[PDB]
RNA sequence: UGAACGGCGGCCGUAACUAUAACGGUCCUAAGGUAGCGAAAUUCCUUGUCGGGUAAGUUCCGACCUGCACGAAAAGCGUAACG
RNA sequence: UCCCUGGGGUGAUGAGCUCCGGGGAGCCGCAGUGAACAGGCUCUGGCGACUGUUUACCAAAAACACAGCUCUCUGCGAACUC
RNA sequence: AAGGAGGUAAAAAUGGUAAAAAA
RNA sequence: GGGCAGGCGCCGAGGGUAGGGCCCGUGACUGGGGCGAAGUCGUAACAAGGUAGCUGUACCGGAAGGUGCGGCUGGAUCACCUC
RNA sequence: AUGUGGACCCGCCCCUUGGGGUGUGUCCAAAGGGCUUUGCCCGCUUCCGGAUGGGCCCGCGUCCCAUCAGCUAGUUGGUGGGGUAAUGGCCCACCAAGGCGACGACGGGUAGCCGGUCUGAGAGGAUGGCCGGCCACAGGGGCACUGAGACACGGGCCCCACUCCUACGGGAGGCAGCAGUUAGGAAUCUUCCGCAAUGGGCGCAAGCCUGACGGAGCGACGCCGCUUGGAGGAAGAAGCCCUUCGGGGUGUAAACUCCUGAACCCGGGACGAAACCCCCGAGGAGGGGACUGACGGUACCGGGGUAAUAGCGCCGGCCAACUCCGUGCCAGCAGCCGCGGUAAUACGGAGGGCGCGAGCGUUACCCGGAUUCACUGGGCGUAAAGGGCGUGUAGGCGGCCUGGGGCGUCCCAUGUGAAAGACCACGGCUCAACCGUGGGGGAGCGUGGGAUACGCUCAGGCUAGACGGUGGGAGAGGGUGGUGGAAUUCCCGGAGUAGCGGUGAAAUGCGCAGAUACCGGGAGGAACGCCGAUGGCGAAGGCAGCCACCUGGUCCACCCGUGACGCUGAGGCGCGAAAGCGUGGGGAGCAAACCGGAUUAGAUACCCGGGUAGUCCACGCCCUAAACGAUGCGCGCUAGGUCUCUGGGUCUCCUGGGGGCCGAAGCUAACGCGUUAAGCGCGCCGCCUGGGGAGUACGGCCGCAAGGCUGAAACUCAAAGGAAUUGACGGGGGCCCGCACAAGCGGUGGAGCAUG
C-alpha cells in the first residue's frame, strides 16, 4: 500500500543520501517510483538492505510502459449531436474526414470549412474534442 | 415604588432642562435637598424648597435658562447641560483622594458625598475627604 | 446584562482556530510530496499550482503551491511549507519556497530573488 | 365489497470517460408490490462481491441489492424476558 | 481450640434448657461445605411472544395452544349442533 | 364626498429560454 | 542488662486475573453537507408567479412541491361599516 | 564521675493553646591537639541571647469544559495512642454520624508560579527564556540511611525498563552537570584560557578543588555606534532607457582635480590588583616591605600611510512613487478587493523613481486597530437575538424620618512590598547601546486613629409603594349540568316526471329499479345567524345561542386599617392552538391520505364526483409555532387634538382605569415609535456576537410512537443581511386616448388571374 511508500521515501531519504550513485526517479506515465542504477547485485543488495533494517513488503515489480497508439484507415463518420434540450441545445453536426500518416510525424487537422458553415468560434475549440477525446484511446 | 428617587430626580430634572419648563416637582428628602443645594450653589438651578402636594411632603425645583438666538429657530440654550447618574446600585463608587474625576477636564462639577456631607469635584479634593461619586454635571 | 449578570457570567475571549494549521510553530515543513496536476481559481483563471501532499515531519497531506513559474520538484524537494491561500486551489496554503533542498529559483530572475532563487546577477560584465 | 379466494407487468431509450438512469416513449392488463426487511428456514448460477472474525473460514456476524421465486393479517418489521 | 460477649424463647424479667449471633487471639494438615447430595461460564445469530400442549411404540420442535387483533353469523323458538 | 388608515367578497388558458461577458 | 544476625508480621513498588469509565485513531457500508462554467428534469419562491405567500404539524409524490387542521402578514382593491 | 546549667515527671506561683518560675526525685557532660610551654593559638564540654535559613498553619488572589452534578466510609469529629523538631488520622484502636457541592463540588483537557515583560490612550490582552525568588523532578517507581539538614543529579538497597563490558561462569553504567556525539526539527555554538578578580567548601596559615565565576571563539539572532569619502566638476560629453525627431532623462552622477585618510606598517603601552602574607606594636587599631594578569601587547597613546563592500522589498488603491516591448484568462503576481480573455502602469523583462540600507523581504507566533464579548465601551420592532405565558425558590437590588453601629466606603499615620527593571536627576567607558549613584511616585494586605455623607446591620416611628376592609360594576374570562331555533344527511309517507348535478367549458357522478325539486312526521350529531364592534374579558394559547351552579382575574369610589409587607425572578411548578397518540362511546356536515373525472406535454397538484383518518364526548400523554405588538416586567418623569368602553361625581364638565389614530420635544440608519414609547432615567431575568454547516451530529433527560429540551465542531464562502431611493418590470389598480369595441361605409378570405 502506497503507506510503506513514502515511509520508503524516508528510507530512501536515508539511502539516496548515503550513497550516491543510484537514482530514484518515478515514472510519469504510470506512478510507482522506479529505481534507476549502475549494478544488477548492486540494485539487489540495496533491495536486501531494505528488507534487512528497512523492512518494506514491496514485491519488486517489473518496469511498466508507457503506450500510445494509432490507426491505419481514412474514416468518414457522422458527428451529429441532434439533442435539443430545454430550448439551447448545444447541438453539434460534425462531419469529418481524418487521415492517418507514419509514426513520428506528428498531430495535424485543417482549417477545413467546405464554404462557411461551422463558426469561426469552434475552429480553436472543435478540434479540441479532436485532442480531447484523444488522450483516451 | 422607586429604586432611586435620587436618580428619578435627576431625570425629572433632565425633563424640564430638554423640554424648558420652568419648574418642576421632586418628593421630600434630605438628601435631594442637599444635591440641590450644590446645584444652586453652583448658578445651576433656580432654588428649592420643601412644599407639598395632596398631602404629601415634596421638594419643587425652578431652574436656569439662557438667551433665545434667532436664525436656527428660536430655541435658546440649556445651562444645566447633562447630568449623568455614576454610583448605580451596582456600580458603588468609591472615590477618594487622588482618585476623582476632572470633569470637562477644567469645568464642569462632580457631585460626591464624603465622611462629612455633600461635597463637590474641587471641593472635596480640597477637603482631602471622599466616598462615593454621585452624578456628574456640566 | 446590568452589572449582575455580567459579573456572574462572563463575556468569552474571542478565540482563534488558525486558519494555518502549519502547527508546531512549524511553518517551514519538509514537503515529500506527490502529483503535480493543474487546477482553476473561480471564474477567471487555470494553472498549475502543485499539490504538494507534503506529510511534513508530523503528517498532512495539504495542498503546497510554488513559487511560480520554473519547475522541476517532481516528488521531493523539501517543499518547504510557508502559508497563504487565495481564490485558486481550494487551499494554497503552505507555500514553497524554491532553494531548500531543490527548486532554487526561476532560471535567471531578476527581482523576487528572496524566494525565486537566483543568487546576485553578476553578468561578470 | 379485499384483517374475502385471490392477483399485485413487459419492451426501448436518456447526464460531459465511462458506468448508471430521477427522467420520457411504448404493447399489455383489473391494477401493476408502498414502507420495512433482504445471498433470508426464502438466492439457482454461488464456495456471489466487500469487511471483520482465523496460521487458514462453503460455516458465522455486519454490509452491499440483478429478491431464479420477500412483503403486509397463510400478515411485513422490530423487540427486553423465557427456550 | 480457647477468652469474652448480643437478643428472641420457655420458665419468672433466672437457674436450667433452647433458638438465632458478634468479636479477639490460638492449633494441624496436600487440602476443613475433607466423604454422600452439587450449577461450568460468557459473546452473538435464527425463530417462536412467554409457563405449556402433540405423534402411547424413533420425534418436543419454527408445528398447536394461548392472552390479544380484525373480520363474520345470533332479536330468543337465538344462530350453531345431534 | 379629500386623504390616510381598520376588518369583509373581487380579480393570472398556459408557459420552457441561457449566458463567460462589453461601460 | 542487652545488642547484632535470624524469625514471624504491617504497608508497599512492580507484575497478573476480571470487569468498568473517558478520549483518540480507525472501519466494509452509509446519511448528510459544502465546493466546480452552460448537465438531465420540473418551476415552487419574488408581479395574486400565473392556486396570495409563510409556517406548527400530519398524510402523500421523481424531486422542488402538494394538501387537511390551525395560526400568522412579511397578503390582496370597484368599493362595502367607522376613524 | 564533676553538675552553673538542661530534660521529664506529681504538686505549686504567675500565665492562659505547649509563656516564665518553683518544691520532690533521677539522667547527662567534656577532647584534647599544637607550641615561642607556664601563656596563647585551633578545637571540646553544659546552657541562655542574637545573626541566618527552613518546617508547619491559616488569610487572600490564582486556566478551560456544565455535553464535568453530585463527591466521600480514613470518609467528617472526638477520646485514648504512634510518630515528627513539633500542632495535626499523616498511621492504630474504639466510637457519634456526619464532611465538600450551582459562592460550581467531582471528573477530565491544560499549565510549573512570580518580581516582571511586549502591546494598546487606557480598561485590558498576552506572556513568565537569559537575570532574582519560590516549587518540583533525578532515565521511570518504591525505599530508607547517614545526618544539623535529603528522601539526596556526580551516596546506598530493590523493581522496572534500557544500553554496554565478558573468557559468555559474571558485572557495569544515568551529559535535566561543562564542552562535545547522535535521533529529532525549519532552526538554537567551542570537545578553548586563568582561578589574575569575586564567591563557595576545607585547612592556623602556606594552600587546594572549583566547566561557580571572570574571560576568549562562533552565528548580522537582537539593540548600539561607524567607513565605503570629501571638495571643485557640463545647457549636462559618451554608454543605455524614452521620443511627436526638437529633445528629455539617467547624474556632478562619472571621468579629470586637490584634500583628508578605513584597512593596513613600525614603536611605546594598560586600568582591571591590594588584599591575603612575613615584620613593629599584643595576635587588637595602626604602620612598613614584599607576591599576585587568563585575556593580550588586546584597549589605547605616537608616528607612516592606501579611496578603500553595496545591497533588499516596491512603483494598481489601501501605501510614497511610471514610461517602454513582450506575454495573450497561456505563462502568471496575489494580505485584502483582483489584475491578464493580443495596444497588462498589478505578470516577466529594461530606464527611472519611493522606501530601507549592512540589511530587506517571507512565513510563523502574540497585542493592537477590534468599541469585533463593550468595565471605560455595545445591543434584543424589521440586519444576531425575549424565554408561548402566568408561579415563585434563592439571589439580586430596595420609599420617607430619628438615633445607635462603624461592616462596605473616605481620610492621615504606618509595616512590608528585596534587588533588577519602570521615571527624573547626576555620572562612566571619547557618543550611543550598555553600565555607576541618589531620590520620589507605586497597587496591595497587616497594625492605629479619625469621618459617618451613601449601601447595609440595629431599635423606634411615617404614609406616597404593596396588601387588606367596605360599597358599588363591566364582561364571548374558566369547570359542570340544562334548554331553543335555524340548517345539512338519513327512515317511513305523500305528491309530481325528464332530468338533475356540477363547472371557465365539461365530465365522473345520481336518474323511468322513479332521482333533483315541494309538503307531513321521526332519527341524530355538529356549529350558533342577526345582535356584533375599528368592541369586551383574559397572564399567554384562547372565549360567541341563552338559564342556573361553583369561581378566579380585575375597575372605581371612602380614607377605615396594616406598616415597605417591595420589583425582578437562574432551576423547580403549572398552563397550553391545531395537528398527533393511547383506552372506550359517537359521527350530520366536513375532510388530508386514497380512487374516479376534466385539465396539460406531464397533474401523484389547484377545478368536479365519492370517500377515510380525524374534527365531538371523558381520562390520560405528548408541549410545538409568524405562540406576533416579532417590542420582557415594575415605577417615576416629558405637548396636546381626538374616536370609543367601563368606575365616581348635579354632569354643555371633570376625573380613575383601559381600548383605536395623530402628532411636541426627544430617539432611531431608515420605515416609524411618540403618556399602551421603539422618548428620558433606576432595579432584575433571559436571549445575540459574520452567512452556511444548523437547529444537523454527539452526550444527557422526557416520550407509546412521530419526536422534543440542551446544542457545538472541522470545513466551506467574502459575503448573508436591514432600511429606503431610483429605474425597469407585472397575467395588482386608476385615469386619459386612437377606426379598438362601437356607429356606418366599401372590402379580404370563396372564383380566375398578377406577383412576393
Amino acid at each position: 500500500t502506497k503507506a510503506d511508500q513514502e515511509k520508503l521515501s524516508q528510507a530512501l531519504a536515508r539511502l539516496a543520501e548515503e550513497d550516491p550513485t543510484f537514482r530514484v526517479s518515478t515514472h510519469p506515465e504510470t506512478g510507482q517510483t522506479i529505481i534507476s542504477g549502475m549494478g544488477e547485485l548492486h540494485l539487489e543488495i540495496i533491495v536486501d538492505r531494505l528488507k534487512r533494517e528497512f523492512k518494506v513488503d514491496a514485491n519488486v515489480g517489473k518496469p511498466q510502459v508507457a503506450y500510445r497508439e494509432t490507426i491505419t484507415k481514412p474514416v468518414d463518420v457522422e458527428g451529429k449531436f441532434i439533442r435539443q434540450t430545454g430550448g439551447r441545445g448545444q447541438y453539434g453536426h460534425v462531419k469529418i474526414k481524418v487521415e492517418p500518416l507514419p509514426r513520428g510525424s506528428g498531430f495535424e487537422f485543417v482549417n477545413a470549412i467546405v464554404g462557411g458553415v461551422i463558426p469561426k468560434e469552434y475552429i480553436p475549440a472543435v478540434q479540441k474534442g479532436i485532442e480531447e477525446a484523444m488522450q483516451s484511446g | 415604588m422607586l429604586t432611586d428617587p435620587i436618580a428619578d430626580m435627576l431625570t425629572r430634572i433632565r425633563n424640564a432642562t430638554r423640554v424648558y419648563k420652568e419648574s418642576t416637582d421632586v418628593p421630600a428628602s434630605r438628601f435631594k435637598e442637599e444635591i440641590l443645594r450644590i446645584l444652586a450653589r453652583e448658578g445651576f438651578i433656580k432654588g428649592y424648597e420643601r412644599v407639598d402636594v395632596d398631602g404629601k411632603p415634596y421638594l419643587r425645583v425652578y431652574l436656569k435658562y439662557g438667551p433665545r438666538r434667532q436664525g436656527p429657530d428660536p430655541r435658546p440654550e440649556q445651562v444645566i447641560h447633562h447630568i449623568r447618574r455614576i454610583s448605580k446600585p451596582g456600580r458603588r463608587v468609591y472615590v477618594g483622594v487622588k482618585e476623582i474625576p476632572r470633569v470637562r477636564r477644567g469645568l464642569g462639577i462632580a457631585i460626591l458625598s464624603t465622611s462629612k456631607g455633600v461635597l463637590t469635584d474641587r471641593e472635596a479634593r480640597k477637603l482631602g475627604v471622599g466616598g462615593e461619586l454621585i452624578c456628574e454635571v456640566w | 446584562p446590568t452589572i449582575n449578570q455580567l459579573v456572574r457570567k462572563g463575556r468569552e475571549k474571542v478565540r482563534k482556530k488558525s486558519k494555518v494549521p502549519a502547527l508546531k510553530g512549524a511553518p517551514f515543513r519538509r514537503g515529500v510530496c506527490t502529483v503535480v496536476r493543474t487546477v482553476t481559481p473561480k471564474k477567471p483563471n487555470s494553472a498549475l499550482r502543485k499539490v504538494a501532499k507534503v506529510r511534513l515531519t508530523s503528517g498532512y497531506e495539504v495542498t503546497a503551491y510554488i513559487p511560480g513559474e520554473g519547475h522541476n520538484l517532481q516528488e521531493h524537494s523539501v517543499v518547504l511549507i510557508r502559508g497563504g491561500r487565495v481564490k485558486d486551489l481550494p487551499g494554497v496554503r503552505y507555500h514553497i519556497v524554491r532553494g531548500v533542498y531543490d527548486a532554487a529559483g526561476v532560471k535567471d530572475r531578476k527581482k523576487s530573488r528572496s524566494k525565486y532563487g537566483t543568487k546576485k546577477p553578476k553578468e561578470a560584465a
